[PDB]
């Protein structure tokens, strides 16, 4: 109810450390309007360890995507007919992404 | 000033009447 | 390694790399020698 | 009506005559050219002014130069 | 404080400067 | 030709409305009509000058007459400081009970406009002191103007129609205009000063009744004709002389004491009477230079033709120029605007600092409304000096007869001039902005101690030569030793060193760091404005892209989207771009003049020279404080007396903002839109019966930009005209 | 002294200006107990800022009425009256900084000029050839005079013009 | 007259190659108004790398 949200911290050089505002919790940094803090409370994330685990896990799975990107252009590339299946694609996106992705989050 | 009734006579004449005539006559001269 | 070099020699690459060598240097000159208005030292 | 006039420099490439959406330029045979061919503009009436001619001239400095005149019902290209 | 009489004298005098222009502008445009 | 644009058959036959638009804007161009011979071209011109010259007089007779009738004068004459001059009354059928009352400010009964024109003092410092005098004077200009409308009508008939070569005789005009127009008028004006203004300055009423019954000077012309001219200068006025009365009033007529007239804080009148009387003598002497029928004099051309320097640096030098000049009109007009244009500005530079008229620099807002007038009106005139500089090169310049001349040497190097203006304008570009940004950041992070601040050394030392002692220099007039102070110690030093050292009057305001950085922006604006205009002139003939522009016309949209898509390729489009810079470099000035003065009128030098360095003070201090008074005019709580300007300041933006619709969105979009409308109106019922004669069409390329730049300017002026007036009318300095 | 200025060390508003900043800074760091780095970070800046004040006062800059140090352009003023370090010295520094990259850009275009197609050589730099120029560019003042007097700096009259 | 492959300077007033060197690709033996054809490494505004000239303009260096 008091402390204002902050993440970014400014290196001292070039007299720009004044950008660090006195905020709260004995801390100096930039204000946050993004709203991560008020998400992370609603996700039941308390310690700092949950965040490092997302940072790594998020940065890990990011590396899985570029490999998927490499793998599906150079190595194994689908044909036209595969991209021509809408009704499969629409069964999956609507059920797979949004249907399961809501349960998973509802869990 | 002693003339005071003049503005009520002129301003409408010069703000409306003249722009009404000079709107009509200048128009009719665009096409002949 | 032949072709990796030739790419690293493109215009925007050096433009990035070499400015980031000035930028870094000019930043750190101000770290050790702060607030240089006039050449007095 | 626009003015269009043509010059010694023509190579006779026909690349103008292919451009005109109103088909003004029309290739007239000639002698001194390498291909012995010269454009010409029988209709200054229907030159709309697109200057798609001047873009097409392979010549260094153009063989055709359109000089915009006044603009009529046709040279304004009015459907109204 | 200007006398009301003078006022119409001026307006009538500027009325002539309205006709001499009309006579000019005609002869100039008529050329 | 039947239809409206009677003078051109290319427009005369047009099915569309472009016949209408160009018909208005192609009117005053007399080199292009059906058949315009050389003789009949000069005719309409010389008749037109009678038009302009007569229009001005009526415009003046209006100002005189209104102030004489709807305005207060006597009441102001009694209390120049503590009462406001009034202009024409406010007649709107549209008002509430409040806005009528709120605008009745003044001495009069009805709602009226406090007059910021400034004309109101120049009547009193010439001196009149009756509404009768104003009416008496407002009749002549009505009469006198009638003489030209007669003359205008009178010189177009075959009998009195002057021959062509009468117009091309340039050695008679100069002799007449120098001596007769300039010189003889200056005599008459000192005549007025000595006979009317100066005695009436001392409270002696002289009119056309008592005029010749009262000596201007106690002596006769005995001192004048004996050759003894110090009598007129022998008895100047007292320092405590009160204006328009007799208190300790000196008897002298022609003197100059330098400095001001401390009651009025304006220039001494005897000092001006001495002025014009000297200028009168100079021109009258300099009007006999050029030869006329009497065969004694000079020949314009054989003055020039002998000036080719005996090296060849200039080649043929000035050769066959008197040909081009005396033939080309536009060349003569480019000089006229350039010469008169700069003077307009020169007026504004002197007239705030050396406030000739009595009891200005007391009421402030009538200086601001002036100084900006003559800067802007000086801006447009120069931008027109270069345009007709281009119309010259595009049409009536001849490279053959000019081979090897001085004009041809410039065209021989186009780029050098173009390229170096491109260096100077960039130097001032990076560094002047680069410092404002550096100063901003440093003050943002809270340490102003880090700022770049340079002291304007030279203009300080120039003010040191002038004798401002606030600095540590003491050269020339600043040092009582130098062989300058000793020379003028006897005449104009003692007074003029008081005015310069008494930091109330704005003569040579003290300069400083903010003063320094601005003069480079000003210097920037002058180069990039010239850079554009100097380019449009030299590339009017041709450039590498399109070297036909000589024969392709002057103002044309483009060469088409070929060979790289030419756009704005013409020399009109080049001028077109200058205005946008003209409005900055004047905007920077009129800003920088205003807010240096505001602090000085408000009694503090620290609002400027502190916050003037970084760009936020301009926004944070000058713009933010001034806007508070203006926006409260229309306030839903009630109408202030600035509600006049509160509205217009909005009318100023909406025009400016309209101006982007023309500048940004180009034609082809609108032409396809009208198509859909001319289809709908055409096939809709009940409107089938009513149709257009002239088929509507999206207006021409060049036509829009011209319309666009009109909105841009009309909006650019009315905001700053409202902000300036209503800031100094709201605060009163 | 000069131009109605005073050395910033003997100035007054300048001394306000220095000692008003620390106050507003320290009253801020009283909100952080020393076990917090913000107590240290603010402290370090207050001591960092005072260093520069004793530097600006010492070096002899001229503060006007405002207390902010100004500069002086003219050589005859900077030099004779002792402080030229404001521009007069660094105006030499810059030129050698700017001309160095200026003249190092001209040689590269020369060295890369004669080839089959110089165009691709402008996009993709060969850094060794650019390094040999960055090296060779030093002492450009003496190498500019020589291209100047030998006549190899200008391209003379085969340039193209319009009319 | 002039021969193929030999370098040239062009004095033609309206041109993008005016006072700029070029190499003749071909010269015709004919009465053509503009027989000679040059070629320039540079590109025109139009993208044109070649043009025909007259004998009075082309000059060989
Ligand atoms: C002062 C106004 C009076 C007081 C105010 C009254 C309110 C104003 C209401 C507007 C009334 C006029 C509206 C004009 C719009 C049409 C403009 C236009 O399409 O005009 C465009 C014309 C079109 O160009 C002409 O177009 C012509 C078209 O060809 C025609 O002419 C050819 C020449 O013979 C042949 O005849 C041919 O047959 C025929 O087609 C030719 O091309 C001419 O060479 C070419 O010059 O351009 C011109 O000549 C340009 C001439 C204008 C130059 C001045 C521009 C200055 C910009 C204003 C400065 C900002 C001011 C802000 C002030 C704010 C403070 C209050
Ligand atoms: C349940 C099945 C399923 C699921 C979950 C998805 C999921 C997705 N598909 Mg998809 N697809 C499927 C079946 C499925 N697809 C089938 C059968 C076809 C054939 C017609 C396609 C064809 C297809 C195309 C053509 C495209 C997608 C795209 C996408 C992505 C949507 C864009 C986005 O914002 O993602 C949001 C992203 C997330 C929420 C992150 C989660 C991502 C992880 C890795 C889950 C991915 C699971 C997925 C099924 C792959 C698993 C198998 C693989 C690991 C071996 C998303 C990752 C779009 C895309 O992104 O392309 C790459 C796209 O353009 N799909
Ligand atoms: C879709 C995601 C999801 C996932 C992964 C889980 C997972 C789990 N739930 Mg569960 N649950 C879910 C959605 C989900 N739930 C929803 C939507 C509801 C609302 C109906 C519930 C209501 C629910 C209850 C009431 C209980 C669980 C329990 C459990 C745990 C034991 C289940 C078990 O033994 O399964 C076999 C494999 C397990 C961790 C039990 C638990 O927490 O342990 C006591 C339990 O009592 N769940
Ligand atoms: C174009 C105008 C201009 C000028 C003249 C300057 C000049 C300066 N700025 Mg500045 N600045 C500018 C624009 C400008 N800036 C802009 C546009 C911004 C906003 C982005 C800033 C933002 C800014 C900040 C935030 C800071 C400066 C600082 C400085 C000063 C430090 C220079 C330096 O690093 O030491 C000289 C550096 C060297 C000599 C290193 C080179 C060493 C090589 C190896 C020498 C080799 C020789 C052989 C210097 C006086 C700093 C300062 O303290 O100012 C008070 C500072 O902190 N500037
Ligand atoms: C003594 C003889 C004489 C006189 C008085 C004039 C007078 C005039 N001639 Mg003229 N003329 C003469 C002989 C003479 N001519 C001869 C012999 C010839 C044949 C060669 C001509 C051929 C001729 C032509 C062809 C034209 C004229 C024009 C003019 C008028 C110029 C407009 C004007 O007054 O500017 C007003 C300017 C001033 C009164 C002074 C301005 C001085 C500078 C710019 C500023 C100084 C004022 C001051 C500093 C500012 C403060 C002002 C105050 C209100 C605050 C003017 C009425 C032109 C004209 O208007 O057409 C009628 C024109 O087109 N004349
Ligand atoms: C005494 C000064 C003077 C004189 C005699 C001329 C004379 C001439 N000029 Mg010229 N000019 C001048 C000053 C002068 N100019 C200045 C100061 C500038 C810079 C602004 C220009 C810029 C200029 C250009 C760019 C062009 C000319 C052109 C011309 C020629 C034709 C003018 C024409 O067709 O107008 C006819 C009348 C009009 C076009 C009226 C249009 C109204 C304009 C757009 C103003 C509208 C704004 C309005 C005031 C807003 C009202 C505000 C209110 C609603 C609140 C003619 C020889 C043209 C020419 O020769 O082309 C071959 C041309 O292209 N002049
Ligand atoms: C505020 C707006 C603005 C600005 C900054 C400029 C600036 C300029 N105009 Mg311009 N112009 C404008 C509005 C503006 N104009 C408008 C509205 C018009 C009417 C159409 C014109 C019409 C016009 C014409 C007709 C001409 C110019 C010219 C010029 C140049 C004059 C020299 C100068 O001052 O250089 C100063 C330059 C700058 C201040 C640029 C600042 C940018 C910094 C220094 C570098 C980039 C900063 C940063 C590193 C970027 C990071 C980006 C990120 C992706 C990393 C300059 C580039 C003239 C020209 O060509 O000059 C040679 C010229 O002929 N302009
Ligand atoms: C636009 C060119 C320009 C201008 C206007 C000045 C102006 C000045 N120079 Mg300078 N100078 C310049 C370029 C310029 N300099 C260049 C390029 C050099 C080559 C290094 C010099 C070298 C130079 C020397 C060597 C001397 C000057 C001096 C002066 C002063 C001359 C006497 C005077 O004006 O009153 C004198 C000025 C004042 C009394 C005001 C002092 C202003 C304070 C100190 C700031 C004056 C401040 C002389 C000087 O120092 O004057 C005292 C002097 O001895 N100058
Ligand atoms: C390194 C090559 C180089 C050299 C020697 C020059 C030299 C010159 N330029 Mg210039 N210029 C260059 C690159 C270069 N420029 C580039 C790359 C651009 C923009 C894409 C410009 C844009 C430009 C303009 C717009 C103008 C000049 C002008 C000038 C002249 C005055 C100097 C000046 O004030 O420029 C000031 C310089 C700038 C405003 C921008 C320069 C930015 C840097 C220097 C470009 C980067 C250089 C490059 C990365 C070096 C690579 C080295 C490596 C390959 C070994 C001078 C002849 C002016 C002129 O003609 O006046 C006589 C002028 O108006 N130039
Ligand atoms: C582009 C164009 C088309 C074709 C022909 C045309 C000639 C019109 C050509 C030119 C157009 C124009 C308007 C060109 C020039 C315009 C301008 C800005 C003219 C201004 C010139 C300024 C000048 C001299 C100032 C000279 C020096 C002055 C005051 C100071 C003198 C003095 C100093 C500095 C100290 C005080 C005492 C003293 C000695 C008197
Ligand atoms: S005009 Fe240009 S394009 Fe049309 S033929 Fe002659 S050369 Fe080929």
């Amino acid at each position: 109810t008091h402390i204002k949200p902050s993440a970014q911290v400014v290196w001292p050089i070039v007299g720009q450390e004044i950008l660090n505002g006195d905020v709260g919790g004995g801390f100096q940094g930039i204000q946050i309007t993004s709203g991560f803090f008020q998400l992370w409370r609603a996700s039941g994330i308390t310690s700092e360890l949950e965040l490092y685990s997302t940072a790594l896990g998020g940065l890990l799975l990011a590396s899985a995507m570029f490999f998927a990107g490499w793998f599906h252009y150079h190595k194994a590339a689908p044909k036209l007919e595969w991209f021509q299946n809408v009704e499969s694609m629409m069964n999956h996106h609507l059920a797979g992404l949004l249907g399961l992705g809501s349960l998973g989050w509802a869990g | 000033m002693n003339a005071a009734y003049l503005p009520s006579i002129f301003v409408p004449l010069v703000g409306l009447v003249f722009p009404a005539i000079a709107m009509a006559s200048a128009f009719l001269y665009i096409e002949k | 390694m032949q072709n990796l070099k030739i790419y690293l020699s493109t215009a925007p690459v050096i433009a990035f790399i070499w400015l980031s060598l000035l930028s870094s240097l000019i930043i750190e000159v101000n770290r050790f020698f702060p607030d240089p208005l006039i050449f007095a030292f | 009506s626009h003015n269009v006039k043509i010059y010694d420099t023509c190579i006779g490439c026909t690349q103008c005559v292919r451009a005109c959406p109103t088909d003004v330029l029309e290739m007239v045979p000639w002698d001194g050219c390498k291909a012995k061919q010269i454009a010409s503009a029988p209709r200054t009436e229907d030159c709309v002014g697109c200057k798609r001619c001047e873009t097409a001239c392979p010549t260094d400095f153009l063989s055709v130069r359109v000089y915009l005149g006044a603009e009529t019902t046709r040279s304004m290209g009015l459907a109204y | 404080s200007i006398s009301e009489s003078q006022i119409f004298i001026a307006i009538f005098l500027a009325l002539i400067n309205g006709f001499l222009a009309l006579r000019l502008g005609s002869t100039l445009y008529n050329s | 030709a039947t239809k409206f644009p009677k003078f051109s058959q290319g427009l005369a036959q047009d099915p569309t409305t472009r016949r209408i638009w160009f018909g208005v804007a192609t009117a005053h161009d007399f080199e292009s009509h059906d058949s315009i011979t050389e003789e009949t071209l000069y005719q309409k011109i010389f008749a037109s000058h009678f038009g302009q010259l007569s229009i001005i007089f009526l415009w003046t007779s209006g100002n005189l007459f209104h102030v004489a009738w709807q305005g207060n004068f006597e009441a102001w004459v009694q209390d120049p400081l503590h009462i406001r001059p009034i202009a024409h009354a406010i007649w709107d059928p549209h008002f509430g009970q409040s806005a009528v009352e709120a605008f009745t400010r003044g001495g009069a009964s009805g709602p009226v406009n406090i007059a910021t024109s400034g004309v109101y003092q120049w009547w009193y410092t010439i001196g009149m002191r009756t509404n009768q005098d104003l009416y008496q004077g407002s009749v002549f200009l009505s009469i006198a103007a009638g003489l030209f409308l007669i003359a205008g009508w009178l010189h177009l008939q075959p009998k009195f129609q002057p021959t062509l070569s009468w117009f091309k005789n340039a050695e008679s005009r100069l002799n007449h205009h120098l001596a007769g127009l300039f010189g003889v008028s200056s005599l008459a004006w000192t005549g007025h000063l000595v006979h009317v203004a100066i005695p009436e300055s001392r409270g002696i009423h002289v009119r056309w009744d008592n005029f010749l019954t009262i000596l201007p000077h106690p002596l006769g012309l005995k001192p004048f004709f004996t050759g003894n001219w110090s009598a007129y200068a022998q008895n100047p006025d007292t320092i405590n002389h009160i204006f328009s009365t007799n208190t300790g009033s000196g008897d002298a007529i022609l003197t100059f004491l330098g400095g001001f007239h401390p009651q009025t804080q304006s220039l001494w009148l005897t000092d001006m009477a001495h002025h014009h009387l000297a200028i009168a003598v100079l021109f009258i002497i300099a009007g006999h230079m050029y030869r006329t029928n009497f065969g004694i004099g000079h020949s314009m051309k054989e003055i020039l033709d002998m000036h080719t320097p005996p090296s060849g640096n200039l080649g043929a030098g000035h050769q066959n120029l008197f040909d081009t000049i005396n033939n080309s009109l536009h060349f003569q007009l480019g000089l006229a605007l350039a010469s008169a244009g700069t003077i307009c500005s020169m007026v504004a530079q002197h007239m705030y600092s050396l406030p000739a008229y009595a009891f200005i620099a007391s009421d402030f807002t009538t200086q601001a409304s002036l100084y900006t007038h003559h800067q802007y009106i000086a801006g447009f005139m120069l931008c027109g000096a270069f345009a007709h500089g281009a119309i010259f090169f595009i049409r009536d310049y001849d490279p053959v007869a000019n081979k090897g001349n001085v004009l041809a040497r410039i065209l021989d190097h186009k780029e050098a001039i173009i390229s170096h203006l491109s260096w100077v304008s960039l130097f001032l570009g990076f560094h002047t902005l680069g410092l404002y940004v550096h100063n901003d950041v440093m003050l943002a992070f809270g340490t102003p101690e880090k700022q770049i601040l340079i002291e304007p050394v030279f203009a300080q030392w120039i003010q040191a030569a002038q004798g401002k002692s606030l600095y540590g220099f003491d050269f020339l007039l600043a040092s009582s030793t130098s062989p300058a102070f000793n020379a003028s110690q006897t005449v104009w030093l003692p007074g003029w060193l008081d005015a310069i050292n008494n930091p109330t009057n704005s003569l040579f305001l003290t300069i400083g760091p903010g003063d320094f950085l601005v003069h480079h922006a000003i210097a920037l604006g002058l180069h990039t404005t010239t850079l554009i205009l100097v380019k449009g002139a030299l590339d009017a003939r041709g450039s590498k892209l399109m070297p036909d522009k000589k024969d392709f016309g002057y103002s044309f949209p483009c060469d088409g989207p070929g060979r790289g898509g030419t756009c704005d390729i013409s020399a009109w489009d080049a001028f077109y771009l200058s205005v946008f810079w003209m409005l900055n470099t004047i905007g920077w000035v009129t800003f920088y003049w205003h807010w240096k003065h505001l602090g000085i009128w408000q009694g503090n030098v620290n609002q400027f020279n502190e916050s003037s360095t970084y760009l936020m003070g301009w926004l944070r201090d000058y713009l933010w404080l001034n806007s508070s008074q203006l926006i409260n005019g229309y306030n839903p709580f009630g109408m202030n007396s600035l509600s006049v300007w509160a509205w217009m300041f909005l009318f100023g933006h909406l025009v400016y903002a309209t101006g982007f619709m023309f500048l940004i969105s180009w034609r082809g979009y609108w032409q396809e839109l009208i198509e859909t409308l001319a289809w709908a109106h055409e096939r809709t019922p009940l409107a089938n019966l009513v149709r257009w004669k002239d088929k509507p069409v999206a207006l021409s390329i060049v036509q829009a930009r011209l319309v666009g730049l009109a909105h841009f300017s009309v909006g650019y002026i009315f905001t700053y005209a409202a902000f300036l007036i209503a800031s100094t009318s709201g605060k009163f300095g | 002294d000069i131009a109605g200025l005073t050395p910033c060390s003997e100035s007054k508003a300048f001394k306000r200006r220095e000692n008003k900043e620390v106050k507003s800074l320290q009253k801020r760091m009283a909100k952080y107990e020393e076990g917090s780095a913000p107590a240290l970070a603010l402290q370090a800046t207050a001591e960092r800022t005072q260093k520069r004040f004793e530097f600006y006062g010492k070096s002899g800059l001229l503060c006007g009425n405002d207390g902010l140090p100004h500069l002086i352009a003219d050589p005859g003023l900077a030099f004779r009256y002792g402080h030229a370090g404001d521009i007069m010295i660094p105006t030499v520094l810059f030129i050698y900084m700017a001309g160095y990259t200026g003249y190092a850009g001209r040689e590269y275009l020369l060295a890369t000029r004669g080839e089959k197609k110089p165009t691709q050589k402008e996009i993709i730099i060969d850094v060794p050839l650019a390094l040999k120029c960055v090296a060779g560019s030093a002492g450009w003042p003496l190498r500019a005079f020589n291209d100047l007097r030998s006549g190899s700096l200008l391209e003379k009259e085969e340039n193209i013009t319009v009319s | 007259g002039p021969k193929r492959g030999s370098r040239v300077k062009i004095l033609r007033p309206e041109s993008y190659w005016y006072n700029r060197a070029g190499k003749v690709v071909s010269c015709d033996q004919t009465g053509i108004k503009y027989p000679v054809t040059v070629r320039f490494e540079d590109v025109n505004y139009a993208g044109v790398s070649t043009n025909n000239f007259g004998l009075q303009e082309v000059e060989e260096l």
